[PDB]
RNA sequence: ACGGAAGGGCACCACCAGGAGUGGAGCCUGCGGCUUAAUUUGACCAACACGGGGAAACUCACCAGGUCCAGACACAAUAAGGAUUGACAGAUUGAGAGCUCUUUCUUGAUUUUGUGGGUGGUGGUGCAUGGCCGUUCUUAGUUGGUGGAGUGAUUUGUCUGCUUAAUUGCGAUAACGAACGAGACCUUAACCUACUAAAUAGUGGUGCUAGCAUUUGCUGGUUAUCCACUUCUUAGAGGGACUAUCGGUUUCAAGCCGAUGGAAGUUUGAGGCAAUAACAGGUCUGUGAUGCCCUUAGACGUUCUGGGCCGCACGCGCGCUACACUGACGGAGCCAGCGAGUCUAACCUUGGCCGAGAGGUCUUGGUAAUCUUGUGAAACUCCGUCGUGCUGGGGAUAGAGCAUUGUAAUUAUUGCUCUUCAACGAGGAAUUCCUAGUAAGCGCAAGUCAUCAGCUUGCGUUGAUUACGUCCCUGCCCUUUGUACACACC
């Protein structure tokens, strides 16, 4: 549940489904198809 | 694990490169002394005199 | 009628004056009463800094300034003639706040 | 160097959020639960 | 010093080579017509042009000048 | 305040500029107004890309749900070319020729760094008419400095584009020293 | 390109003529040297109050010690009677630190183990870089088209002369015609009794008027008290200066110098932008910028305690106090400017009350031409004490006490009070800055900030001397010249 909470907050950093942009310290995350 | 850092050089960091040195604490920029002079056009700071 | 005071602040003089004159004219053909636009002194936000990203070379400093300026106009109008002129000024770069 | 011994095949207190599984360890005067 | 560059001399000479039955030797009445016979992008540059035309046609009565 | 507020607004425009430069690079980003070279990869799957982008910017800046000739684009494009593999001189020639033939009155592309592993000289490619120090450089010059990161070192690209002052359509229309006579 | 070759020219980073000095004493800072556990590191005109470096924690990369995974991920030897995390009570240690040991409690497919791969590093290389800056350069140089000289590379144009700040021009002339730089341009500081508009500026006049004084005169406040206006102020558009006019000087003129007017006659003053390019100049200690090397769970990463950058036989530079009678000390006059100042919250502080002082307390004004602020600043000026002495200049050093800032003031952070009052009697060879609101004297605002100026960036106030030039000193530019250099005198 400790990861289910964030994975349902969404709608892991390396497996996929994640684009990481830094842009002054704010770790811009987005999902992929 | 963390002692209080609400003031001093370590309290605030540069919003651009996380540098604790050369920070300009003026007008609410919080941008380092090189980063601001680099990205001065995007804030509107320009040279005329 | 309700009394309002609009304040216009911006960095770009051309569009700031376009707004400051558009509001005056569009009150004019609608026949309102207003005291002329008061021109508060321009604030130069001079920021001194070091040209060198380090401490080598002759001591040379770099001075920036972001000239910001501002005008205010007070008048009276009903709510329709306030909102229909408040929604005219959408020019990017000039911010206007209306106090009642 | 925490070991966490295997604890091979083998009551309750206040703060009822614990589900009756906080059996104390009988060393001495041990009326204090593991949580606290 | 007070030396006039090519951007002044060439423009003054170009004005004079086609505007002799035209602007007189008074700077005030030279600049006003330079306003509409030249698309000068600067007031002080226009004033320089008018002043050098004034000098040139002030001396032109003492003999022709080259160029 | 208002002074601090507008300074923060300029900083906010700075984060938008840099974030779109880093994120929208592959789609031809030019400048925050979004101004992109092509506006179909912006829309993506009929709004998915724009929806996720606006969601990210809103969540970052704490907002509610609803609240060709540019040197920057040319530099990004040629950075992409040099990164995917192309002769540096050929890419600079192509960019310079495109800029100069597309109505621009002058271009300069400067490549500094280790082109081939060496003492890292800096080679220029200049074509047309070029202006330097004075208010005209602010009026009509577009400049872009980008860092290419290939397998060896860093390559610094400086691109300068001059739009034609005659077609200024705003501000001065000729050079300060430009004089035109009619008779 | 270079030369320990020559000629012209330029410059208060050179001088002549000068002013302020500095080097002479003390203190503050930086560097060196020394010392240390570290006294971190980089830098030697163009380093040495520089890395906006005024370091108690952090900053910090240095040291004496102690924790943390913040080791992603397809991946294998670990699983559904248990892969792992967490722990108060005691030894441990600075630690209420489950960091380690007695120790048995909790949760349950995250983690942890062995291989692979990432990650960070203020770890190294500025002689691997990008970028940025500094220097050449507070210098004026650079290049096509056509034509001309050569077989040619190339050369003229781009110059003997004069002028300029300028390759700025005039002029001469196989050159003409131009292009970038300079100039032009832009910002600001000067003025405009003019256009426009102002309870966020001011002035006139009425009540609301207290005083002086009463023939209505002076001065004051009347923050919802009244109208008018822009002379003061503000800022948009424009104007004005263009060495204007006139003389002398000019080779032929560019130009120069005088006098007049002008608001302003040195590019009107000061600046921003500053081309062709070159440095192994500096910066990997800004970047989640980066190549390479090193390290990565006994970590050069991160985090906590403490220490360190400050440390002292000695030299040097940036600065202050002065070394007194133009001074020192008491009172009194209250005369600026550029800015800055808090709504998720603690900033700029006015006004009362307390205290000798710093400072505290109750609020108020201020998100600002609105309140601090009219920054009631200093130097300065009036009247008095001191009367030429190591004196009453000087405040170094040290002792005692009170508070603010700060989790934490000891190696005094800082502020204040009292108290022995040290060198210095104007400075050595030398050496730095500078030509008019300039130097110098003075303090103010901001930056560095929780606090701390002697620092720097801007400002204003008082405000001179001498010069209106030269290449003798230094450095640079151009031309000529020599080269056996071409990676170019490393
Ligand atoms: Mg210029
Ligand atoms: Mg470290
Ligand atoms: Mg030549
Ligand atoms: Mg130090
Ligand atoms: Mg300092
Ligand atoms: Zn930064
Ligand atoms: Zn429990």
């Amino acid at each position: 549940e400790d990861r289910n909470k964030i994975h349902q907050y969404l709608f892991l950093t390396s497996k996929g489904y994640v684009k990481t942009q830094f842009s002054w310290q704010y770790y811009y995350y987005t999902l992929t198809e | 694990f963390s002692h209080p850092r609400r003031y001093g050089k370590g309290s605030r960091q540069c919003r651009v490169c996380s540098s604790h040195t050369g920070l300009i604490r003026k007008y609410g920029l919080n941008i380092c002394r090189q980063c601001f002079r680099e990205k001065a056009n995007d804030i509107g700071f320009n040279k005329f005199r | 009628i309700i009394k309002i005071r609009i304040t216009l602040t911006s960095t770009k003089v051309k569009q700031l004056e376009n707004v400051s004159s558009n509001i005056v004219k569009n009150a004019e053909q609608h026949n309102l009463v207003k005291k002329g636009p008061v021109r508060l002194p321009t604030k130069v936000l001079k920021i001194s800094t070091r040209k060198t990203p380090n401490g080598e070379g002759s001591k040379t400093w770099e001075t920036y300034e972001m000239r910001i300026h501002k005008r205010y106009i007070d008048l009276e109008a009903p709510v329709q003639i306030v909102k229909r002129i408040t929604q005219i000024t959408i020019e990017p770069g000039v911010d206007v706040e209306v106090v009642v | 160097k925490h070991k966490k011994v295997k604890l091979a095949v083998l009551r309750e207190c206040s703060n009822p959020t614990c589900g009756a599984g906080v059996f104390l360890a009988n060393h001495k005067d041990r009326l204090y639960c593991g949580k606290c | 010093g007070r030396v006039r560059t090519k951007t002044v001399k060439r423009a003054s000479k170009a004005l004079i080579e086609r505007y002799y039955p035209k602007l007189t030797l008074d700077f005030q009445t030279n600049k006003r017509l330079c306003d509409e016979i030249a698309t000068i992008q600067s007031k002080r540059l226009r004033n320089k042009i008018a002043g050098y035309t004034t000098h040139l046609m002030k001396r032109i009565q003492k003999g022709p000048v080259r160029g | 305040s208002k002074k601090r507020k507008l300074v923060a607004d300029g900083v906010f425009y700075a984060e938008l500029n840099e974030f779109f430069t880093r994120e929208l690079a592959e789609e031809g980003y030019s400048g925050v107004e979004i101004r992109a070279t092509r506006t179909q990869d912006v829309l993506g799957e009929n709004g998915r890309r724009i929806n996720e982008l606006t969601l990210l910017v809103q969540k970052r800046f704490k907002y509610a749900p609803g609240t060709g000739l540019s040197a920057v684009a040319q530099a990004e494009s040629m950075k992409f070319k040099l990164l995917n593999g192309l002769a540096i001189r050929r890419a600079a020639y192509g960019v310079v020729r495109y800029v100069m033939e597309s109505g621009a009155k002058g271009c300069e592309v400067v490549v500094s760094g280790k082109l081939r592993a060496a003492r890292a000289k800096a080679m220029k490619f200049a074509d047309g008419f070029l202006i330097h120090s004075g208010q005209p450089v602010n009026d009509f010059i577009d400049t872009a400095t980008r860092h290419v990161l290939m397998r060896q070192g860093v390559l610094g690209i400086k691109v300068k584009i001059m739009r034609d002052p005659a077609k200024s359509r705003t501000g001065p229309k000729a050079l300060p020293d430009a004089v035109t006579i009619i008779e």
